[PDB]
């Protein structure tokens, strides 16, 4: 088989998690060595354009082609059509490459899966797809790939809710991992969270948590 | 083991040839086998000269040889030269029949050449230099070599008698020495090949004017010659 | 030595950052443990108070995944070199964990703990201390999966040790 | 989905010569180690393992010769159209990031054996300053302060851990290489003639002579001196 | 036809580009980078294919590596992008001028490429005609440590030169100012 | 060609060369550059390049792009005549679609040690004179200048005053030259660049 | 002997996937494909397995969406309608597909397909086109999971006299008795294809109140 080792591939990766909330997208490192340089380090989230991010898991290497597929096909977009790309073309134009990929013999296509979110360019509606090999995209309000997967998307599903979605951007960040953390806004914003920010989070939640044993136990 | 250990085999199964770089030179000397009287030894020549001061001999199957040093011949002149209007350097000759025997490896449809090749040659800045070429496609530096059937016995020779001081006319004898102990049949003039890489010859240009070109530094000896430097043995 | 060197190398080598010194802390447990042969009664008083604490301190608030899996082997090995009877405080502390079956709680702790007590009981099945009950205190209607599944997991061991 | 060709050809760059990379906070130096001798092979190969694809970047390699030598003319090709397009040097990180691609897209189409070469880039830039990247052959490249890369990489890399700091000088780096090749490698003891040596530094002077690599009798000097 | 002017001051960089298309609010200007501009004059559409082929290479090339080109390299990138169209069919008729801040060293610097792909990096520069009606003044009144203040003043002097002294009609101008704080445009 | 204007002029002095050349860039009769310098050097090997700017500048990358991988391949710099040889293929690849400029090379050789200078025609036709090559829209100034004023081995320190001599009194006569004059004295390990003063700017 | 059993094995498409099933009537033409359950949190809008070709054209398929066949056909309408300045004909765009298959036979290219649609030619027409580069003409046809069932079902209730409610409603029924029932809005998309409306996919509103009617209809 070659989809089937592709996925058990991507199941050796790093974890990735992609949330979507009322008007903004937040997108979720192992442990480097004591000689490892960390100030030059390629991020797990990958912007594809001012409007568009990318978050991969899997093979690094292979993901690295479809990162500057997706860039050079946004990059063309913008020069045919005066319009940047959007998320669901862009999504489809991954998925298409990654199918064409899987055919002709297809040893192993590219061994791991996407999560493309942001927003449509002059619109304000956060948009989340997940990509996966043999060219299957569908769309999430909170997924999660990676070496838990099951865990997490369990604990997103009786934690997030497709009632009332989140109207503020921090208790969308404020999320549990058990870390990078990169928030798209509309106009074309890409904010990406420094260590700082997300020990502070880190800490908010173990607080949170001792308040909470304290109170019942 | 693969196509390229075959080759290897073939190659240790064909004639020795060998390979001694001097100070001042470098000499190359090998055995043409031909066990039919009929047949006429001179029409086929195993030293093959590929720039006035680069000559190249092997051991292996015959026919790939031949049109390798056509091969080579031509890339001699398509790739350095008419460019910067000289003959290149000994390194970067190798390096191009290299590149063609890793693609002759690597190409599908074609087997790897059966022969391994000793090239000797001189250039400026570099002086003298001796190099050996295998059929998989990587080639090496040697200052005394030897390739073929009777290898083994050749290169501990070698071993024990080359050193730092030798000329070229020591090296010419050491050869002469390893060929007589490991000849198969018959050992005289006719039977012998050997080639040197040395001094320019200005009798060999062929026209006389221009200071600035010197005659070629190969030199294939010939049979008279071969059979008095014999009898000095 | 005072027999107090070996608590401290294993309080400073306990760092939930590196890997292999937690590793090493977990070594020096095991060394403790096993080392219950040479000992005095005061050792052994004191060895059981040092090993509750570092448990207590180490195996309840939070686990960062890195050294649930040093616990998890150490839990699978320790019983099946020596016996856990030689401890006061080893296996009491797994055995009466609070909040192990709880429904209402959050989880992944939980699940945590839950397998290193069915390692515990895997390591040593018909020899085992009575743990019947454990057979009132399991629930299943827990509204997670990884807990179900190791409820699942835990009543199979214990059904299997009781077989004999 | 695991790969078998690449484990295969990371096997056998477990068999060849060991590289050492420490990166200083004033230079950065490079070593690597001769394991092939006849008696009667020239050691004037130019340079066996250590390579220059510019005047800021070098870089050492581990593996089959044919392969980087491929390898390093495409980087050379590559630096120098970037010169040519952007009348300006290269940064270090491209450069890798290409030699990488080159690797993965070779791990991927059939008929293409993977490249069973392992690389160490030194380069120098204004973006980042000194850089240090190793490279293998699934196609990844990571940056390190001190690696090592070929046999004795496991011993190489615990002995660099206990005897680095992030504040070493280009001599101590040197020593530390040195120290480090000397009780790693399994020919007793370490001579010049089994030894190559690059160093990477910019002076006082903003002239960035990037390009010093060892003669043997200056890498016997520094062998005397140290005390190997 | 059209007239396209840059001043380089001691910290800024000032573009000035004619309105009149033969509509008089055109723009002939497009942002490579958040610290680097570049006004284009010329022939017809094939200006603004330029332009938005270039733009598009710079974003694609400052995406890829999450770090802006210096203007030296977005000049030398142009140059050789004209110098390739000059040497074959269908050539691009565009006179290109580049403004821009570097971050690194911290200057202004103005690049002017010609149709042909000449590439000089004057103090201050114009395309077509506009340099005979106004390269006095800028010989005159032009100073290295001048402030961004000088320069418009210097500038406006030179389109009301420009607009005394030459046949054409080319519907005011639009100015544009590039410094550390990127790009801006003057409303006066 | 011809529209851009510049003049160079190498001379070969005793065990040394003289390479001068004037800074002027303009677009016909406008003056747009005075600081466009003609004369780049790859090794130790000087290039002066006349004619459209252009193609001086993408002939300067190529160069010195080729020089480059040659280094890197060869392990040695190249010499002057190996360098004009590679000039002459280079130009001659381009026949029916020549480059419009006309080139000259100095340089001293590295391991014999003479002096070597040389020109170039539109196509790569290789010109080697042991006295002056000249080269621009000058020419006929510079041939004038030169065949009056040159004579052999001389001293650095004459051959520096001759070629500027000869260098500002044909560009004197030039229209479309003579926005200043830059000049290289280049011996076997000392080189010495001067800018020269004169009218006109 | 031999013989191309790789076709034929190609044509066991029982096991391909969700059950879809069409119905061409004299007022319109009806498709009916089977939802999957995913997780809650999932935009099930993503998933379309009933795809447009064009206004007059419409199709169904019941393998992995994933495509090359739909793309053709679209572009061979928009080709004909830019050549010919018309509509082309179902049999002609189902052809076709049939010959894009053919060309791209000992070895099967792609998955099998409902195509529904209208011309004044031949009034509304069913087509099953399957992986061999072949079709055919039929008075509704079901494919997908359980479709033997499906299919005798069609054939004890199509009596050509039918309508577009009638329609929907025996698509509801038969998706229902395949899926072994609890189909109320999320397990089942149903879409028409009519004369004046051209093609047209039913929103969950729409499918809900048939799916009410239709157990009115049961209960009676």
């Amino acid at each position: 088989f070659q989809v089937e080792y592709a996925l058990e591939a991507v199941k050796r990766g790093t974890c990735a998690v992609g949330v979507k909330g009322k008007n903004c997208v937040v997108l979720g490192r192992r442990s480097t060595l004591k000689l490892q340089d960390t100030r030059i380090t390629p991020s797990k989230v990958s912007k594809i354009d001012s409007h568009v991010v990318l978050s991969f898991s899997g093979l690094n290497a292979d993901s690295r082609i479809l990162i500057e597929k997706a860039r050079v096909e946004a990059q063309s977009h913008r020069l045919t059509l005066e319009d940047p790309v959007t998320v669901e073309y862009l999504t489809r134009y991954v998925a298409g490459v990654q199918q064409r990929y899987t055919q002709s013999g297809g040893v192993r296509p590219f061994g791991v899966s996407t999560l493309i979110a942001g927003f449509d360019p002059r619109d304000d509606e956060p948009k989340l797809y997940q990509t996966e090999p043999s060219g299957i995209y569908s769309s999430w309000s909170a997924q999660t790939i990676g070496r838990n997967s099951k865990t997490v998307r369990e604990f997103l599903e009786k934690n997030y809710d497709r009632k009332e979605p989140p109207a503020t951007v921090e208790e969308c960040v404020k999320l549990t991992v058990r870390i990078e953390i990169t928030v798209v806004k509309p106009d074309s914003d890409i904010v990406a969270l420094s260590s700082e920010e997300i020990n502070q989070y880190v800490t908010q939640i173990e607080q949170e948590k001792q308040e909470q044993q304290e109170q019942d136990k | 083991l693969g196509q390229i250990d075959y080759a290897l085999t073939a190659v240790k199964q064909g004639v020795t040839s060998l390979g001694i770089k001097a100070t001042n030179g470098v000499v190359i000397a090998t055995e043409k086998k031909s066990s039919s009287p009929l047949a006429m030894s001179e029409t086929l020549s195993k030293v093959s000269l590929l720039t006035p001061d680069i000559g190249a001999v092997y051991s292996g199957m015959g026919p790939d040889y031949r049109v390798l040093v056509d091969k080579s011949r031509k890339v001699a002149h398509t790739s350095y030269k008419r460019i910067y209007g000289e003959y290149p350097p000994t390194k970067l000759l190798v390096s191009e029949v290299a590149k063609i025997m890793q693609e002759a490896t690597q190409s599908g449809g074609v087997r790897p050449f059966g022969v391994s090749l000793l090239i000797a040659g001189h250039d400026e800045f570099n002086g003298f230099s001796l190099y050996q070429v295998d059929p998989s496609g990587s080639y090496f530096p040697w200052k005394a070599t030897a390739i073929g059937k009777g290898s083994v016995a050749a290169k501990t020779f070698l071993e024990k008698r080359w050193n730092d001081e030798l000329e070229l006319e020591d090296a010419i004898h050491i050869a002469l020495l390893t060929l007589k102990e490991s000849v198969e049949g018959e050992f005289n003039g006719d039977t012998i090949e050997l080639a040197i890489i040395g001094d320019e010859n200005p009798d060999l240009l062929g026209y006389t004017g221009i200071p600035t070109d010197k005659g070629p530094r190969f030199r294939k000896l010939t049979s008279q010659e071969i059979n008095d430097r014999l009898e000095a043995l | 030595l005072n027999m107090s060197d070996l608590f401290e190398l294993c309080e400073s080598y306990y760092n939930k950052d590196d890997k292999a010194s937690m590793i090493m802390s977990v070594e020096i447990v095991a060394g403790l443990v096993c080392g219950s042969k040479f000992m005095s009664v005061s050792d052994l008083d004191k060895r059981d108070t040092f090993i509750e604490n570092f448990l207590a301190k180490c195996l309840d608030y939070e686990l960062n995944h890195d050294a649930f899996e040093i616990w998890s082997t150490l839990a699978w090995w320790l019983p099946a070199v020596v016996d856990l009877r030689r401890s006061k405080t080893f296996f009491c502390h797994f055995i009466n964990a609070d909040g192990m079956f709880d429904r209402e709680s959050d989880a992944t702790h939980q699940t945590s703990k839950i397998y290193m007590l069915r390692s515990i009981l895997m390591s040593m099945e018909f020899r085992a201390p009575d743990v019947g009950k454990l057979f009132d205190e399991l629930v299943f209607d827990h509204p997670y999966d990884q807990v179900r599944q190791a409820v699942a997991k835990l009543l199979t061991t214990l059904v299997q040790n009781q077989s004999n | 989905g695991r790969l078998y060709q690449v484990e295969y050809a990371l096997e056998s760059i477990s068999h060849a010569g060991t590289a050492i990379g420490i990166m200083a906070s004033d230079g950065i130096v490079l070593a690597a180690e001769r394991k092939v001798t006849s008696t009667l092979l020239e050691q004037d190969t130019s340079t066996e393992k250590l390579y220059k694809l510019n005047d800021k970047i070098a870089v050492a390699v581990a593996g089959l010769t044919a392969d980087a030598e491929i390898l390093i003319n495409t980087a050379r090709i590559h630096a120098q159209n970037y010169l040519k397009t952007y009348n300006e040097d290269i940064p270090v990180e491209i450069l890798v990031r290409r030699l990488s691609d080159i690797k993965q897209g070779y791990t991927q189409h059939g008929g293409l054996r993977p490249f069973g070469v392992s690389f160490i880039y030194a380069g120098y830039d204004d973006r980042y300053g000194y850089q240090l990247y190793t490279s293998n052959p699934s196609g990844n490249y990571t940056g390190w302060k001190a690696i090592s890369v070929g046999a004795n990489t496991s011993a190489a890399q615990t002995l660099l851990q206990m005897d680095y700091k992030d504040d070493m000088k280009v001599d101590d780096a040197i020593e530390l290489a040195l120290k480090t090749l000397s009780k790693t490698t399994d020919s007793s003891a370490l001579t010049y003639d089994r030894l190559e040596f690059a160093t990477i530094r910019k002076g006082a002077n903003d002239g960035e002579v990037y390009q010093k690599i060892f003669k043997p009798q200056e890498i016997k000097d520094i062998l005397v001196k140290t005390g190997i | 036809m059209d007239i396209i002017l840059g001043i380089r001051v001691q910290d800024s960089v000032i573009l000035a580009s004619s309105k009149a298309v033969t509509k008089d609010s055109d723009d002939k200007t497009r942002q490579l980078s958040p610290h680097t501009l570049m006004s284009f004059a010329g022939e017809a559409g094939d200006t603004v294919q330029f332009a938005e082929y270039i733009q598009a290479n710079i974003q694609l090339y400052s995406i890829r590596e999450d770090y802006e080109l210096s203007p030296q390299a977005v000049s030398s990138f142009v140059r050789q992008e004209l110098a390739k169209s000059i040497r074959s069919r269908r050539p691009y008729q565009v006179n290109v001028l580049i403004g821009g801040y570097d971050k690194k060293k911290n200057k202004p610097e103005l690049y002017q490429i010609d149709y042909l792909g000449t590439k000089v990096e004057l103090p201050y520069g114009a395309h077509g005609y506009s340099g005979f009606y106004t390269f006095f003044l800028l010989d005159h009144h032009y100073r290295p440590d001048m402030t961004t203040e000088e320069g418009l003043d210097l500038l406006k002097l030179c389109v009301q030169e420009l607009e005394k002294r030459m046949p054409m009609d080319f519907k005011g101008v639009i100015v544009k100012i590039v410094d550390k704080d990127g790009i801006r445009q003057v409303d006066d | 060609s011809s529209i851009n204007g510049g003049i160079v002029v190498a001379m070969t002095g005793k065990d040394c060369v003289a390479i001068a050349c004037d800074l002027r860039l303009g677009s016909q009769s406008l003056g747009v550059s005075n600081k466009f310098e003609k004369i780049f050097h790859y090794g130790h090997v000087f290039l002066g390049i006349t004619g459209l700017a252009t193609d001086v500048t993408t002939l300067n990358e190529m160069f010195r792009y080729k020089t480059n991988l040659y280094k890197l391949k060869e392990e040695r710099a190249i010499e002057p005549e190996t360098f004009t040889q590679l000039v002459s293929s280079s130009l001659y690849e381009r026949r029916f679609g020549p480059y419009f400029v006309g080139p000259v090379v100095a340089g001293i050789n590295s391991k014999s040690g003479k002096p070597f200078i040389a020109g170039f025609d539109l196509i790569g036709c290789i010109d080697e004179a042991k006295d002056f090559i000249v080269s621009g829209t000058a020419s006929d100034q510079l041939f004038g200048m030169c065949e009056s004023l040159y004579e052999p081995n001389l001293e650095p320190e004459d051959l520096f005053e001759t070629i500027s001599q000869a260098l500002l009194n044909a560009a004197d006569r030039d229209a479309l030259s003579g926005w200043g004059a830059v000049v290289y004295i280049i011996k076997k390990d000392e080189v010495v660049k001067r800018y020269l003063k004169m009218r006109q700017d | 002997e031999g013989r191309l059993f790789q076709v034929e094995y190609s044509l066991e498409a029982i096991k391909l996937g969700s059950t879809a099933i069409g119905i061409a009537t004299k007022e319109g033409v009806v498709l009916g494909v089977e939802k999957r359950a995913t997780s809650p949190l999932l935009e099930s809008d993503s998933i379309e397995k009933i795809v447009e070709i064009d206004r007059h054209i419409g199709c169904a398929m019941s393998g992995l969406t994933a495509r090359s066949m739909i793309e053709h056909a679209r572009t061979a309408a928009v080709t004909h309608n830019l050549y010919y300045d018309e509509d082309i004909n179902v049999e002609s765009l189902t052809q076709s597909v049939c010959d894009l298959a053919l060309r791209f036979m000992s070895r099967p290219f792609g998955v099998a397909l409902l195509i529904a649609g209208h011309d004044a030619d031949d009034g509304y027409q069913l087509f099953h086109a399957e992986p061999s580069g072949t079709f055919y003409r039929y008075n509704a046809k079901a494919i997908g999971s359980g479709s033997e069932g499906a299919q005798a079902e069609l054939l004890n209730e199509w009596h050509s006299s039918l309508t577009l409610k009638e329609a929907e409603l025996l698509v509801l029924k038969i998706l229902k008795q395949v899926m072994e029932e609890k189909l109320d809005e999320n397990n089942a998309q149903l879409s028409c294809i009519t004369k004046q409306d051209g093609f047209k996919i039913y929103d969950n509103e729409k499918t809900a109140e048939l799916i009410k009617e239709l157990k009115e209809k049961e209960a009676a």
